């Protein structure tokens, strides 16, 4: 089961 | 001194912030304000850059989006350490 | 290129850790190398990220390392929430 890790979205914030 | 270097860096930053949901060609092209063909070429170069052995993130495509993920060869190390998963 | 895969492991690890990052001990522990070694590798990856074509930087805050966007690209990141 080839594992690839993603990361959660960043600080959506004000921007 | 490379005219698309800052364009490429922006694409990396965008995908980085986009996280596990990623971003489509259209979304990326609209942010950069370039054509989709121009954006594709930039994305492709970044994808090539990530294919280098010293890089531990890769640019994958699935579900209609581009997104950043780790290389499968590195899973044994990442398992010793939530996060989001793609198998 | 004897530390390339090691540097790749560090990049992968920091990327997956998110904004809470990882200490030197955690990194050294996962890689199974000394802290001094881990540091050399973390610093080299930091130098690589400071190139203009990279859109992420590696920083040290509160005794942990983490990856983050470069703040010069901020106006494009605003254009993303919209």
């Amino acid at each position: 089961r080839a594992l690839l890790f993603t990361k959660p979205p960043s600080d959506l914030s004000a921007y | 001194m490379g005219a698309l270097k800052p364009a490429k860096a922006i694409v990396e930053a965008l995908l980085f912030a986009a996280g596990d949901e990623g971003l489509s060609l259209s979304q990326i092209a609209a942010v950069l304000e370039v054509s989709e063909l121009e954006a594709k070429a930039v994305i492709e170069e970044l994808q090539q850059d990530c294919r280098r052995e010293e890089r531990g993130i890769q640019l994958v495509e699935l579900g209609g989006v581009f997104l950043l993920a780790t290389k499968k060869e590195h899973a044994p190390y990442l398992k010793k350490l939530a996060p989001g998963a793609s198998p």
